[PDB]
């Protein structure tokens, strides 16, 4: 679930509030369409695709599915306990969480005018 | 599907692109939390709830489920050719597009600061 995904971020990018990513670029929150403004916005776009693929398994609802993860040292890990869905939704967050930690952050790209920049 | 919901908004609020609803208040547009800033935002919270129910139906992806509707000189209609899912989804979108047409647009509520105003 998102409470968990919010913990993976807090784990790999401790210097930033999770809100910093809830409304960044064209894909990290609102909008979900257009061309990724930067290396970080592209991370969210890939996260979005990842959820659609995972949404294919019956009943699998990414935002509401709880999985088994462990965050130790900045190293995330989805444990081999999760089931098909849980195992997929988890791997999606994990790869996004890392990505976020390695992609530059631009304040200028926070809370941008979706209507004029994501068409 | 997502695209059709844009045409419903186009059908009831022809003077407004669907981008004016993309990121307005704490609800219109992805996710959603906190207290609705106004009447228009309350339409969107309701719409989210609606989608949340429509998802209880097995394998029902609101955002993708293409339904059967008709916009006639302002009047939206969900024909009966839809399945429980499509049928539900279509109704969620119809009642939302009429709810926007009824509510007033507060430009100062477009793309607000989510963190500051929606926790
Ligand atoms: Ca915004
Ligand atoms: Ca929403």
């Amino acid at each position: 679930n998102t409470y968990q995904f919010k913990n993976m971020i807090q784990c790999t990018v401790p210097k930033r509030s999770w809100w910093d990513f809830a409304d960044y670029g064209c894909y990290c929150g609102r909008g979900g369409s257009g061309t990724p403004i930067d290396d970080l916005d592209r991370c969210c776009q890939v996260h979005d695709n990842c959820y659609n693929s995972a949404r294919e398994q019956g009943g699998c609802r990414p935002k509401q599915k709880t999985y088994s993860y462990e965050c130790k040292a900045g190293t995330l890990s989805c444990s081999g306990s999760n089931n098909s869905c849980a195992a997929t939704v988890c791997d999606c967050d994990r790869l996004a969480a890392i990505c976020f930690a390695g992609a530059p952050y631009n304040d200028n790209n926070y809370n941008i005018d979706l209507k004029a920049r994501c068409q | 599907n997502r695209w059709q919901f844009k045409n419903m908004i186009s059908c009831t609020v022809p003077s407004r692109s669907w981008w004016d609803f993309a990121d307005y208040g704490c609800y219109c547009g992805r996710g959603g939390s906190g207290t609705p800033v106004d009447d228009l935002d309350r339409c969107c919270q309701v719409h989210d709830n609606c989608y949340n129910e429509a998802e209880k139906i097995s394998g029902c992806n609101p955002r993708f489920r293409t339904y059967s509707y008709e916009c006639t000189a302002g009047t939206l209609t969900c024909t009966g050719r839809n399945n429980a899912c499509a049928a539900s989804v279509c109704d969620c979108d119809r009642l939302a597009a009429i709810c926007f047409a009824g509510a007033p647009y507060n430009d100062n509520n477009y793309n607000i600061d989510l963190q500051a105003r929606c926790n």
